[PDB]
């Protein structure tokens, strides 16, 4: 097996996918034969007459590298490179499929999680990946140079359509860039959603149209089916609504892949959810670890996504991934392999969770204008939170150090903000 | 009446200082001044009237000053955009007012 | 080995690079089937070049080529085919 | 918290939704508190202006009760209640998206584990569930008083479409009721989908001619868009397949009842793979529990479903719920909770995983009739399956015992079938 | 060969199409020899039983003119006749198949030429031509009595869809009608197609409304595949766009054939790119010359073409040859045939290739009115360009000689235009 | 210009197009210049504002090379890279659009000259490639171990359809594998394609019936509209026509793309006609060179195409590009550089021209079992045909020379082959 | 009546030593070979019926043509066909007729 699956001195091929799991050996199963397994169950699973028709070699998965884990005891990493033909071209799912559908169920070992991939430049271009990137966004919308204002609507369930959209009106109105549907609602008998769309939509052309400003409210089109989702994006695409808002993980990546070729060929804007993430990540020791998700899902393709509340070197890693076109490897930020997206746009963070407001130059000097602020509601509170946020962006647009004066901006920013200097007092 | 500018229009109204300063850093990351005018603001409205070149050979930011000056002085009834473009990152990374009627 | 051959595993030594051989017959080496050689753990010159004539003579009259690794990325930085059956 | 959500008095209603939780509290939380803020992330969250507009009291996650886990140490079970009001009508996505979106991601949880729900009669009435059921697929199908039997093919890839097909031939000549794709093959550059299919459905057509059983090969159609999968789906019925294959997990759940609806209106039996389940299931303190993606698979629709090759206990449980109409609560097998499902038609169990054809006894023992088994090559192989399946049903039928008797039971129909006899000389 | 396809004597019917071939053939062949075998290969190829069931010499290729070329060696000119039975009815791709297809690899001729075919006009009639032409195309623009003027969008790579929507901008506000896509330009990753043509669009409406004159741009369709292709031509439809571009080298015949119908069916002006146009007609001893496939564009449909920078007499040949309906026969200008056109509308040349402002006053005393004058970048520019057009106009019109007086009347408008000053002074 | 394109230390990039042109300087232009000024054409020609708002860098075309050619005088080959990202992913018309749209007519070059161009593999993956592919077209087309015979209908006109048919029905029983539009032969006045259509068909169906071995017609598709190609092409499959015909240089690479898409996805085998090439290729100092638009071809995707009756030496160059899936430069065989297609199947040659059955050992000898054979027409013929085919086969199986023993194998062959006996007697 | 086969069809049938010399082509050329058939011939009918297992462990052609008479013993009313596979090219280069009723 070792003998079959580790080819210590091999090195991959550019083309190869190179995938890195973390892995706790089940006792009495070596290191070395434990990733050995683990490159056989995902790249072979195992003989038959039906094996020597084909040259086995082409279709093995190698790992060609096994080290443990630093300042860890029974932890190693395996990096696995895999061939290109393994996967059908432009198919997060089928990638997914052949990577982690079985070797997670496997028995030797007692945890497993995938770190992260490499995927060839390649098969990258075989993904159309985000539907219009950072750039294009920022060119939709016409806003420059500072990080984008989200909320969402409170409480996540009761508001009737006419009131849910008085709220997300007091809330862009305030001055706040987006708002957001929550994700659990998509047609509950209290709220159906073309009623909400319509509502909600005529709240942002008035608010729009009050402001001068192009507003944004993130309309869910996560439904039972794909037809019902392609009505609910169609009928966002006929009220001009600049942005939607999709829940992949849960539906689908095929859904969430259709959605993006939709979205793309028809010039809307997509944000991405991101529930159920926790059942995946949040273990240290086993399942996947969330980057992976960034990438299949930049892959599938979004202009969005939820990066967390914020450990913080992984975030700049991973959030990095999504979106400098090129990164290099470094273990501190947990980045595992070297990335070329070939040009491919990044797609925009989203910080949310109690952003804190008095926390924001904090998120401002993380993150940078590349970068979603989110709030997790009334028009003062809304006002205050776009003054803080335009005071520090001057504030380190001069030159000053965020960090150590966001506190000495909020105060002068709230000396000629009353809204502001109401929020500040909270 | 409560028409407001994409970015910093929650502040007050930039002072030269303010301008100067925020030139002062644009061209500290090698972004060149550009001014564009328009007797609107429309949410919509991604475009501009270009002000004559963009000064792509900037050493201080006082030219570009001296620039708004006579784009006031000659469109004084119209507003005043400047802008930078990240020819590197392919990104544009400023757009802010410093005229209004 | 030939001059060309030599002067190009000295660059890969002198960089710091380690090196690695790959056999194929002529319908492998048609559809880029390759197999791992015999391993050269050896960073000296004159072992290298002893080791890798040594695997030509092994694999006589099949295609064998010549990479250069990069230990510390894992990476592939060289391709070269060295040696052809003819 | 705990004085509005935690409700130990609180009886739920035929109309509410149950979830049960086990998890582990941080340090310091009191139990109660934890099963409180559990309910709050998957209902409401948390003060707005907006609250007292609803009648807040109505759209409560309940925390209505909880207990210790015997034989454990800061793990506790929660229960908890869902109105009806809270979800859309005929989506999984949706539901899978309140209970388990967020509340995963919450701090002060050390683990949770998401173990059963109950879906009120109500709820389940909404969803089209197994494009034809049990019963209506062996009508169909015309296979009685026993399971069926599947063989997957090997090697997973590499082989050609013309070898892919021949193989086919030969194990379904040999008496096998299904082939099926690997989950991985669904255009990989070697194999082009739309030749397997007219390979594969030319040799069932052909082994059928030969056998005068009906035959059918579960082909897969998962594809990286609803497009494809919906053109794959077409050409398959176009062929006259009876069957297809589908990956709810990595493709989702929008796109699985999307093809369950299609399927129901193109009369195509469906099959489920559950690659990466692992993922959400393996570890026994986090994720989310193999039955509960079994009810909310059958509530999507499907007429297969893996299930392990076999705790005995939990898999003799959720088999028993995903092929019965009504079972009883039974914490033994797993089975926290009382549903009734209003006759809405069940779904085959399916067992895989190299099973040993000396252990198959065990399996029917275990499984009974109204299930399928799968293999992980040959003709002769496959006859020596189909002989040893039929002795076996004929002597449980008759009265010996399985378990005592399995060994016995092959020895006499290895006598006179010779594939059999050396099968079992392996 | 001769005494079955050399017919010095036949006079062409009405009806008959006509190809002028120069040849340079190899030492030994004679001329009429080569000539009979190039009628030959071209119509009829060679015996077999299949044979005397056909009417031969009704389908044959005639070739009943040779002449020597005057002041060359080794070098004549034939005119062979091919009835009009021999293509397909509006079918251009057919034609030179027919004429060109293989002909050019006889290993008698060392070198081969087709100079001009006539197009009869009962084969004119049969294509549909161009969507618009010239009168109608100056209607739906309303100018009159001027050529049109243009720019090349500049640099060919690398802006930002906002960036190049500036730019166009700029250029159609300097005084130019009209601007244009850069012919490497369709769907380049770092600029996608769609946000191109709304940046596009959005200029074009910002300069209509600052002008209020007619203001458009060149927009590339240019695709992959054909249904892209109707995406692209629907999408620019829908955002009020005047005209686009095509590459009818790069994409052939039937594509171009494709959008001059559907551009006809909706009223959107259509140009003709000519990218590859060296590589055939080039040197002048081979290939086929330009007038040939500008006379097979203008069959198949183009409201615009480009016509290099500048032959002359040739040149003036075939943009007659495109414009007016009946050119009589004329070697000097390279007119080998009288071609009555049907009144078939007539193209409107583009010239480009740095235009050398200059040097308007010969080109469009060439030109004509009816021509467009593209350019090869400011707003000053541009209406200085326009300036000196008005000029020149004005001073044909009211009697002045431009070859002569281009100077003085440049210098007369330049003296109230500090735009055309600037401009002459560079 | 030279100071920048002309990067002679600079290393291509994996990410790299690669090309190789053969140029003639005029008298004068230093050849260095020549080839920055290549570069340049190409990549960007050309300063104005806009210039400078994109970093030229990263989108700059690289001469890294030039070499003079052995032999010749004042010529020389120059090797120019690029980046991938200039390419919009899947447009092999964009291919062309770049490398050829404007370098040709240079005035700089006395001659320019295309041979060679890289793909790299990303820029690979994002075609489609061939609709099959030969495997997969052997394992349709149930053929093995031998090279396909094609026979040409003679005359090419005039033919009625029941007599083309008739025709179509003594080629393919006397034992052909394939019969063959001609590229001109379209819906002539005189042959109406849908009738043509009918009658060949029914002609195959009725020659399987007898012959029981599956026949094949290449049935021409080019047509003059995407929407008159469309509906010859289904109307062809609803015939259950296994493959079809398409010209695609005069037609462009649009529509052909569009083609090998509708192929693919119906089952289509897809042969490939390579008219107007002459206008391109013959020459050997000016034009594109064969195996470029054969590469550029199967991008496109394709399963036969013409490779010439047959220097051998080029033959076999772009013949063995053009099927295996690795090649190595040869310069004596014209490969400049190496290329790699990650498993993407290869296109099967077709040679013509009076391929004169008495050389056809030497075929086998040249070109191998993958390969097709096109006759330049009754019954007898065809089956000399074939039995010397199927005599020359077996002979080079059973180790005999066929370059040194045809005139014997053909003699034996034709000792119990009267009908061989009698063909050879010619 | 006229029916004819894929390949070597319009050759005599071939005597033992030419199947031979075949198969000895197929050895070196390392293509194992594959017995199948069935009691007709129709060419849309792809497959035929495989004769037990494919021969990898083939040294000598005289095991195959051992093979081939068991088949027709046991089948001697059914055609017969041998077929060679390149694992490595992953295409079928074989396959003509040895035996007819």
């Amino acid at each position: 097996y070792k003998l079959t699956y580790y080819t210590p001195d091999y090195t991959p091929k550019d083309t190869d996918l190179l995938a890195a799991f973390r892995f706790s050996p089940q006792p009495g199963v070596p290191a070395d034969e434990a990733g050995a397994a683990i490159a056989a169950e995902s790249s072979t699973g195992t003989t038959v007459w039906t094996d020597l028709l084909t040259d086995m070699d082409r279709y093995k998965g190698k790992c060609y590298h096994i080290e443990p884990v630093q300042g860890e005891e029974n932890s190693y990493f395996a990096f696995i490179a895999y061939p290109l033909d393994l996967f059908e071209e432009g198919s997060v799912t089928n990638i997914l499929t052949s990577i982690v559908g079985n070797v997670f169920g496997f028995k030797a070992i007692r945890s497993l999680r995938l770190e992260d991939i490499r995927f060839p430049v390649a098969l990258v271009k075989t993904f159309q990946g985000p539907p219009h990137g950072i750039q294009v966004e920022r060119d939709l919308l016409n806003k420059y140079g500072r990080p984008m204002l989200g909320c969402t609507i409170k409480p996540k369930l009761g508001l009737s359509a006419k009131n849910y959209g008085r709220a997300v009106y007091e809330c862009l109105r305030g001055g706040l860039d987006f708002t957001k549907d929550d994700e659990n609602i998509n047609s509950q008998p209290f709220q159906r959603w073309r009623d909400r769309f319509l509502f909600v939509a005529d709240a942002i052309h008035k608010s729009q149209a009050e402001t001068g400003e192009i507003k944004g409210h993130y309309l869910n089109v996560t439904a039972p089916t794909c037809e019902e989702m392609m009505k609910r994006a169609e009928f966002a695409k006929e009220l001009g609504m600049p942005i939607i808002m999709h829940d992949f993980l849960t539906a689908g990546f095929t859904a969430n892949t259709t959605l993006a070729k939709w979205c793309r060929d028809n010039g809307v804007l997509l944000h991405i959810h991101r529930a159920m993430h926790a059942v995946i990540d949040r273990q240290r020791n086993h399942g996947i670890h969330f980057r992976v998700l960034a990438k299949c899902l930049r892959l599938s393709g979004g202009d969005h996504l939820h990066s967390g509340t914020v450990d913080k070197a992984s975030t700049l890693g991973f959030v990095d991934l999504m979106r400098e076109d090129h990164i290099e490897a470094d273990r501190s930020r947990g980045v595992f392999f070297t990335q070329d997206w070939a040009s491919m746009p990044g797609v925009l963070p989203v910080a949310s969770g109690g952003i804190h407001v008095w926390h924001m130059p904090a998120l401002v000097e993380i993150f940078g204008d590349d970068s979603v602020l989110q709030f997790g509601g009334n028009a003062p509170g809304a006002t205050a939170n776009r003054v803080a946020l335009e005071a520090c962006v001057q504030a380190r647009n001069e030159g000053r150090d965020l960090y150590r004066e966001g506190g000495d901006i909020l105060r002068e920013a709230g000396k000629w903000s009353p809204e502001l200097a109401a929020a500040l007092d909270l | 009446k409560e028409r407001r500018f994409e970015t910093f229009s929650y502040l007050p109204p930039l002072s030269d200082r303010q301008i100067a300063a925020q030139i002062e850093y644009m061209i500290e990351q090698g972004f060149h001044p550009l001014i564009e005018f328009n007797e609107h603001s429309n949410p919509e409205e991604f475009y501009w009237t270009m002000w004559k070149l963009p000064l792509f050979d900037c050493k201080s930011p006082q030219q570009v000053l001296d620039e708004v000056r006579e784009c006031r002085s000659e469109y004084g009834d119209c507003y005043i955009r400047v802008a930078g473009f990240d020819n590197i990152k392919q990104c544009q990374t400023v757009s802010f007012i410093v005229h209004r009627p | 080995l030939s001059s060309e051959v030599i002067t190009q595993v000295r660059s890969l030594l002198n960089q710091g690079y380690r090196i690695g051989t790959e056999h194929a017959d002529k319908r492998r080496f048609r559809t880029s089937s390759w197999q791992p050689c015999a391993p050269i753990q050896s960073t000296n010159e004159r072992q290298v070049l002893s080791e890798l004539e040594n695997c030509l003579s092994e694999h006589e009259g099949e295609y064998v080529r010549l990479l250069g690794i990069d230990t510390n990325t894992r990476s592939r930085v060289f391709e070269a085919l060295i040696q052809r059956p003819d």
